[PDB]
């Protein structure tokens, strides 16, 4: 009469919840190790404003043809 | 490009043209004569000078060989101006340029005689000298009288024949 444990269906299903959990944490933990290397635009990587790679060089003797795409 | 270091030796090639591309005259005048004329040259020729050099800005590198064309145009329209000059207004561009030759080449140094030589060539050519860029308040430095700038000596030529200008009423 003393012996009152949780029903089995009930650990069960704890029990599936705590997996379940666990393995949303192995996905989530796997999906940042890819999006980790993944490869990001220039904006987000170097500059925001001033988003263009491509330089100018300097504008004293500025030479018409020295442009090159 | 820089100029040459230590040891180098001019060399000259003796080839031709290729025949395939049209022959054209060269420009004689030196420098004096040149830095004289340039504002009329400037004046005549802006039209085939900027569509030389947009030719060779969109030809992207190749340049030299892309853009010959219109670099004969422009070597043409100048040596016709150049022409013009020697036939219309010959001794007013020898005051002009021999002053040049003796003042270092400071145009601040000839007003005198470029005054004749701008009038002559307005009247004879319909060529006019003006300094782009400036606004209306702002004043042509070679229009301006009294300047704090002022030449060495005021050449001798140049000074006789301004003088005998301002007689005759041409200036």
């Amino acid at each position: 009469t003393f012996f009152h444990p949780k029903s089995r269906e009930d650990i069960l299903n704890e029990e599936a919840k705590i997996v379940q959990a666990l393995n949303n944490q192995r996905e989530l933990t796997i999906k940042m190790h890819e999006l980790k290397r993944e490869e990001k635009d220039y904006a987000h990587s170097y500059s925001p404003l001033f988003s263009d790679p491509v330089p100018q060089g300097g504008s004293i003797g500025k030479a018409p043809g020295s442009s090159r795409e | 490009p820089r100029e040459a270091a230590a040891h180098w030796v001019p060399f000259e090639d003796k080839a031709n043209m290729p025949d395939n591309v049209p022959d054209v005259v060269e420009v004689g005048a030196t420098s004096a004569p040149l830095l004289s004329a340039s504002y009329f040259i400037g004046a005549k020729c802006k039209p085939y000078n900027d569509d030389f050099m947009l030719c060779r800005e969109e030809s992207q590198g190749s340049g030299a060989i892309d853009c010959l064309k219109e670099g004969r145009r422009v070597t043409r329209c100048a040596v016709s101006v150049i022409e013009d000059i020697n036939k219309s207004c010959l001794d007013e561009f020898r005051l002009h340029w021999q002053c040049l030759e003796q003042n270092n080449h400071q145009l601040s140094g000839c007003r005198k005689a470029e005054a004749l030589l701008n009038k002559c060539v307005f009247t004879k050519l319909n060529l006019e000298k003006k300094i782009p860029g400036l606004r209306p308040d702002e004043e042509p430095v070679f229009l301006k009288k009294d300047p704090w700038i002022k030449p060495a000596v005021d050449d001798f030529k140049s000074v006789r024949a301004y003088a005998e200008a301002k007689k005759n009423g041409t200036l």
